[PDB]
């Protein structure tokens, strides 16, 4: 359909209308599922969501890992945003072990290393980190003025790593890079990749598992891990969250990689499978019917009725104890409608869950996900780049002539093709989203008003800057970023208080007394 | 909550748990002080998403702002192209009165000229029919926000101040890098020694305020641009702050010739009584019988819980203005400011604490400018201190050493109502005390024994 | 903080940590809202010191008071002669202009007969021009000391309210057996309003006050004998909350014809918007901007806080006029009551905060009148509460059973500052939405794991 | 001269003035111990802070034995004013002991229970306390309705007691009765002499001392204790304090009775000598005179070697210990003036202490004390009774025959004039006193504030009621009922909490910043 793309565009400069126009698609059977244009500049002025490169990297990738001390390069506010904002949760390894979560270490540049290069600030607090607490490894980021200022944070990395003796990792993510945080996400996953991943010994146990993408944001990845504990299988490494370098470095200690989040950590998911044939399957551990899914798929690349049987067992215990609650959280939320924007993925994982109470997710979009987070995987031989994007270094992988094996053989297409187990595909959002449905990618403050006002959802599911716009004229913006400081919405149990923190939400007795006595009644007293 | 070294150790390149941030928050800040002004940050976009988050995280509130969004590119060709673009779709989809424009470390770096980027697109007719640009230089690599505020209130002087020749007998106040309000308690004090006053900035309307059902991009607090003209045309200026509102005071002075007197932050009896002496002085208004009972008020609180508040010493930490004026209470209390921080640089923060304690012969305290969290924890470790009054992360060291904790300061992220109160006044100051007794008095009521507990303290 | 079983036993005859006091309290209180009244105490000696001493406990303020001073001898010849001797020596040494007389169980049982001892001092010219003693029949083996306070008011209309036909546009307001800060704030609504009133009693500038470094016996504030006695020819009479405030309004409007509203404590939305529109409905004008904005800023601030309001289970103990108000507030909040208890007699605390529950679907609640902290201790045994709200006793049982606690009522004596700040309007709901939030927020930061902790909240 | 006095009088309606120059006077030179009217009824409609007979009965004597239930008998105000404001600090005895301190038990008396007389409720609570508690004993008390209403409640005592089985004892102090706290205080002591004092069978013990008349106010009793623990002596009542009704059962099982407070209960040092031969000294713990002299007559007393260098021993090694500060507080507070009223006994006792740091007293009274108190306990043959007050059961004792003894055999004599050891003896209060003093039996609101501003103390102490009026005023005033809620103040350990507190009261800045800087010399220029 095209009725409301007139309504939001109506407003804009023509030069914008025309550039915009290609984020908003509208779902019709007629055009039966479409193409967004997602990943390019962000338009200035226009209020957006959005972030920098270091936000994916040091901000989202990185961060998590809990026993390296993630040092920033560059003035104090890109560490100060960082001290607590995201909230992924770590406890020490096994009760003994680091644990950094608490802090955030800069180099607080000053003007004198903007005009020479603070390269010896850093060379300084490499030394005094690595003293102080002796961690696993150092990460160094940059920040906006290390490109510029000309610092090598690479070649200062590896001279720190041979008089210090500890891996120092040096991440290139200056804020003026890519478009958003997506292209920090690329960079990120490729220092990773080669010089961590792989290098380790700790040999493999039976059931070896990886949780690709899944930074335990309020304890998902410990609820996942819960019922996955509970079936046999060894989950080798979450990548991130309560992650330890030693467990990140042994990631190939695996069977299956099970990506979470597509948009932050399919460059490994595919990199994995080149080198050491660990095949990748697109997980989803949010809302029942994904995870029963998930479940049931992982089955089925794995061989067997033991580990089928017991996975069976404990689907049907797990969701019989979460089922009253279910059956309540449906009764007090159908008929209600939702519109959801979250960056990468949360916008679509969401969704199932939300069909589970009767909620119509009405509109949905990305503040910095691709067009194969939408359409599909499949769109990624077909793409337009003048961009700005991964206009960021590729890299490749070749065959790991020891640690290469592949481990399921062409049984592989028996997956794919019978019971569609989804072995290294995705088909985004869209292909989920019903039909006069609308998508929008980075969407800004005008968007969202029309949205609101024209079509008048009962929730909304952005996040911070953005829940209180929402809130203030009388509609629910509940943040599906941190969780509303809840957690976990992962898993059965995460289920449970996503769906009683929303019925409590809607049901919360001041929304309806709003307007005053003598304003909507006594005008004159 | 551990992992610091007891054992202190002096860093001279590692910054660990900063007690700071970075200028253009407080350029933001000051900029939401003025009706229908919509900030910008010209640099990358990332800048943008952090500091309006912050300023919602504290005030449970929004924040509203645009960006020059910044790519690979304006690294090569500056941002003149960038915020162009960025005037022309705040404008024509959301318009302010006026955009207020500040930079990050990126057009500080590069180089950019926003005096000729902002006379191009006003030649070139990009700024409307009776509307403007004002714009301030926050480069994040030099001072924090209290220096990102100071400077925003010199560039709308600069821009905005008139003396068109024609004395109002009002006084200009610049509240300095305080919360909503404390703008509203001082008007609230002006006007009860009936002064006619300018205030700017004013996040009274701003960063507070009601849920009616209908939201505005531009609340209806902070100073209108007519009278941000007329500060040029008044007889003072009080700078409540020298580290925030002396930039300002001076270049108000020196472009529209209206002089200006540096007064504390008003916290506590002795800056808040000159604080009403600066308003006597000046148009020669009697004090009246209210201000009066809210003084004495302090006093009968301050001498009734005079047992709990002697000999505890104090750790403090936050911005220069605040916490300065605050030790001076502190030490009115009857208590000892052991270990007094700011991250915000500056000789006078210490030099002006060193000589309340010197002056009050109190000693062994530790005095540290430019100084972050983690030093302040290793210094407990060394030597348990009595209370900490610090902003939201304070609550680490507070639960691993168990301290009563009384959050003060930007920024506090965690609890409900706090912008709501004054700290600011003879009505702040007995909500301090207030806490103070009552985070002491919760630990005590806490730790001891059953048969050793009693019911009126 | 023991001895207590989980195994309820229902007493007939034992009262145990009791939810009142007897009467003479509020009439003692109610005196001190008169200006240059001296409360008495007509009986027992010790009565007076006990009363005196928990006001000047709660509010950490002089209550001052004049005995009788009975003796067994007063058990036999009447209890009029030692009255007539402290007419005396009140007058010559301490000289009230009125002199309050309120009794106690030792003289009502006696039966001592205060209006014919009252008539015989001045027809034998004893009482001075200008002077007068006024009185209450205050049996403390009924009610509580919201019936003396009760009781207080209704002898005020008795002696002094007249009808000289001389009518003024004022609109009278008797504030309950509510503490100075919140006959601070009625007042200020009015102000906000312009209605011209009347507020009798009035402990606003006394029971909290200034030190003025100077002691005087007949502090400042407190209702005026010529404003008292012009409350019989006023437009209306407004009666904030049944128990306390209704018998002087109804005898009021009897003796002068004056009409008389009787409205809830306005304690959070309901009780403060119809207080407002109370004296909106009856003087013709409209609510102002400033009363909008405080309104907002209570729906926004339930409104954000709601994550943790919805569903906590409360435990709630106090008077039953303000306990009324209270329920409905956490009722507002999307708490629950779950155990609501009051002391005080009366089938209207049943009935009206049972009718509250029932339009609202809540179910599981004890509510109870003429209960004590017993009770509510051996309920909580059974099935715990997540909040509770009682004057200073309850601290044991939050200590005990680690229940958040916020003090409320009479009497709260192990604090400083309470008693400058209200519970009633907007201000007080904003206060109260903040403190009970903190309480939650701080036992969570408390008792969860180091992996658990969060920063923004 | 010091028309203090006739300044005090001068305003006073002239029967008025008559009765109440009596109990000013002056002690001076000419007249060492001038005579004082005391246990005077009091004047109506003066500000006195006299309390009644049930507030010494009930409140001050009874209250503090922790196991007992004591059921106030009357309306609900008497019961709820002694909850908790009374500071005697209980703990149970030996973990598995019966504690009731946080709790406050009434029949409480109703409008049908005056015309038909509560006795029936006081019958069906009696067995509500013993079946829901199960006490050691159950104490009844009496308020004022209850005298002139006819329930006897000695008689339904007596008959329950027999049905439950425990100990229930009945207390007439209705409050009407007496003068003052005093009556209470006689009322309660001859109960507990002829029916719970030498009721048990302990096995006496190697220097059985008691405490009499000591309450265990802020843990008084506690520090008492600890420096007689660790000389030797074992301490076997302290009579009331922190005591199982139990251990008062038992108070006959010492050789020496150690009275702190003389106004409370003298009627039991007196009773227990004449039963069963047991000599008291008058002790003093308040002070570090007033406890090394105590300590060293005591040695006196149990003339035995060991002990009596075990004494100097643990003085010395405790003076040591908090000597530093002692001549700390001295530095600080010599020079100050102070003014006493209190109840009938602490003005006397901290008298001592306040000189210890140099600060002297001036003015000092006692609300409800007699002659013996002020002047010594040898006029008790100058006092004659009534004040309005009197009728008050004048209990009288026989030796016991089987169980009287000659603790000391009539060294006693060598000792009355050995250093003049204060046994069997007490002289008062004027006569530690100093020239030109006043004393001022029953103070009223007017003659604190003629005294406050013609002598302009530095600190006045006093109670809650008169704490606000002196500190209003500008001036300090410490609580010496309450400690203001710290303590002991008792002790050696107790000397430096005193010291403290005190000085840390002048040393408040406030006290200084109480006049405005405008209404000063800058607000009419
Ligand atoms: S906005 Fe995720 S692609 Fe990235 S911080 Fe959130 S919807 Fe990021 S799911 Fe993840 S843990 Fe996230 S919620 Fe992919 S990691 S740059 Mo803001
Ligand atoms: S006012 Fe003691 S004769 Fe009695 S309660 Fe206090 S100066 Fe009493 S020492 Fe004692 S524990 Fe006392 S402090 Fe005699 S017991 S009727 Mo108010
Ligand atoms: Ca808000
Ligand atoms: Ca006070």
């Amino acid at each position: 359909s095209e009725n409301l793309k007139d309504e939001i565009l109506e407003k804009y400069i023509p030069k914008t209308k025309k550039t915009r126009s290609g984020h908003i698609v509208i779902k019709t059977e007629e055009t039966p599922n479409p193409e967004i244009v997602a990943n390019t500049r962000t338009v200035p002025g226009i209020i957006t969501a959005r972030g920098c490169a270091y936000a994916g990297c040091k901000g989202v990738v990185m961060g998590p890992i809990k026993d390296m001390v993630h040092i920033t390069h560059g003035p104090i506010g890109c560490s100060f945003y960082t001290w607590g904002g995201r909230r992924f949760k770590s406890k020490p390894e096994n009760g003994t072990g680091l644990n950094f979560n608490e802090y955030v270490f800069s180099t607080d540049m000053q003007e004198s290393d903007i005009v020479f290069g603070g390269v010896n600030k850093l060379k300084d607090a490499i030394h005094e980190a690595y003293e102080m607490f002796h961690p696993a490894a150092i990460g160094v980021y940059a920040t906006c003025p290390v490109g510029l200022i000309g610092d090598d944070i690479l070649a200062v990395a590896a001279t720190a790593s041979k008089e210090i003796g500890i891996p120092v990792h040096a991440f290139s993510c200056e804020g003026y890079k890519g478009v958003s945080q997506s292209a920090g996400h690329h960079i990120a996953n490729n220092t990773v990749m080669t010089d961590i991943i792989g290098k380790g010994n700790k040999e493999q146990k039976k059931y070896s598992i990886n949780v690709l993408g899944e930074y335990n944001i309020g304890g998902d990845a410990w609820e996942m891990d819960r019922v996955l504990e509970k079936i046999g299988y060894h989950v080798n490494a979450t990548l991130t969250g309560d992650a330890t370098y030693e467990k990140v470095q042994n990631a190939d200690k695996a069977d299956l990689n099970l990506v979470q989040c597509h948009r932050s950590i399919n460059y490994i998911a595919e990199m994995m499978e080149t080198k050491y044939g660990i095949p990748w399957i697109k997980c989803n551990f949010i809302g029942v019917d994904g995870i029963v899914e998930t479940l049931r798929d992982m089955a089925k690349c794995f061989d067997d009725p033991e580990l089928t049987k017991r996975t069976e067992e404990v689907i049907a215990e797990e969701i019989a104890a979460i089922q009253d609650d279910l059956d309540y959280f449906k009764e007090k939320l159908q008929g209600k409608t939702a519109c959801l924007y979250v960056g990468g993925s949360r916008s679509h994982t969401y969704m199932n869950m939300l069909k589970s109470f009767g909620v119509d997710s009405l509109v949905a979009g990305f503040e910095f996900a691709h067009r194969d987070d939408y359409e599909g995987r499949e769109v990624i031989p077909t793409i337009k780049i003048d961009a700005d994007s991964k206009n960021i270094p590729e890299i490749t992988v070749t065959p790991d002539e020891q640690k290469y094996r592949v481990v399921i053989p062409e049984d592989k297409v028996e997956e794919l093709k019978k019971a569609g187990v989804p072995l290294s595909s995705y088909g985004g959002m869209m292909k989920e989203m019903h039909d006069g449905t609308i998508l929008i990618d980075d969407m800004n403050h005008h968007d969202m008003e029309v949205v609101l006002e024209k079509l008048k959802p009962d929730m909304f599911f952005a996040g911070i800057k953005e829940k209180f716009v929402i809130q203030k004229g009388g509609v629910l913006s509940k943040q599906l970023h941190s969780y509303d400081y809840n957690g976990p919405y992962a898993g059965f149990r995460g289920v449970v208080n996503f769906g009683h923190e929303l019925v409590n939400g809607i049901y919360t007795p001041a929304w309806k007394m709003i307007t005053p006595p003598w304003k909507k009644a006594s005008s004159e007293s | 909550l551990d992992a610091t070294p007891k054992e202190i150790v002096e860093r001279k390149a590692l910054r660990i748990n900063p007690a700071k941030t970075c200028q253009p928050v407080g350029a933001m800040y000051a900029a939401l002080g003025i009706h229908n002004c919509l900030p910008h940050s010209h640099g990358s976009q990332g800048c943008c998403s952090y500091h309006r988050t912050v300023l919602s995280r504290h005030f449970k509130e929004p924040a509203m702002a645009s960006t020059s969004s910044f790519t690979e590119g304006a690294s090569v060709f500056g941002g003149g192209s960038n915020i162009k673009t960025a005037v022309k779709n705040i404008f024509s989809l959301y318009n302010p009165d006026i955009i207020a424009v500040h930079t990050t470390c990126l057009s500080e770096t590069l180089g950019d000229d926003l005096p000729t980027y902002i006379s191009q697109m006003e030649d070139a007719g990009s700024i409307p029919e009776g509307k403007l640009v004002i714009h301030t230089n926050t480069p994040s690599y030099v001072g924090s926000h209290v220096t990102g505020f100071a400077n925003m209130v010199q560039g709308i002087v600069n821009y905005l101040s008139e003396n068109t020749g024609a004395k109002n007998g009002k006084i200009n106040v610049i509240p300095g890098f305080v919360g909503p309000a404390d703008m509203r308690e001082i008007k609230r004090l002006f006007e009860a020694m009936d002064i006619p006053y300018i205030m700017f900035p004013d996040t009274s309307g701003v960063l507070d305020g009601p849920t009616t059902g209908e939201y505005k991009m531009y609340p209806e607090g902070g100073t209108k641009i007519e009278d941000l003209k007329d500060t040029g045309n008044s007889d003072l200026t009080l700078s409540l702050g020298s580290y925030a509102s002396d930039l300002g005071a001076k270049t108000l002075e020196k472009k529209c010739k209206v002089p200006f007197k540096t007064l504390r932050t008003p916290i506590g009896v002795s800056a808040t009584d000159e604080f009403i002496m600066a308003l006597s002085e000046a148009t020669g208004k009697e004090v009246p019988a209210s201000i009066e009972e809210e003084r004495g008020q302090l006093i009968d609180l301050m001498i009734d819980a005079q047992q709990y508040l002697q000999g505890k010493k104090v750790a403090l930490l936050g911005d220069p203005d605040e916490i300065i004026a605050l030790s001076k209470f502190i030490i009115e209390l009857g208590a000892i400011p052991k270990y007094v921080v700011t991250g915000t640089p500056g000789m006078k923060f210490q030099k002006e604490i060193d000589a309340m304690l010197a002056e009050a012969g109190i000693e062994g305290s530790k005095v540290k400018v430019e100084g972050d969290f983690f030093d302040v924890h290793q210094w407990i470790k060394n030597e348990g201190v009595d209370l900490l009054i610090s902003n939201t992360y304070g609550k680490f060291i507070a639960r691993e050493e168990n301290i009563p904790f009384v959050r003060f300061g930007f920024p506090i992220m965690d609890r409900y109502g706090h912008y709501y109160n004054p700290k600011v006044g003879y009505k702040g100051a007995i909500r301090l005390v207030e806490e103070i007794t009552n985070v002491i008095l919760d630990k005590i009521e806490r730790e001891c024994t059953e048969e050793d507990f009693e019911v009126v303290r």
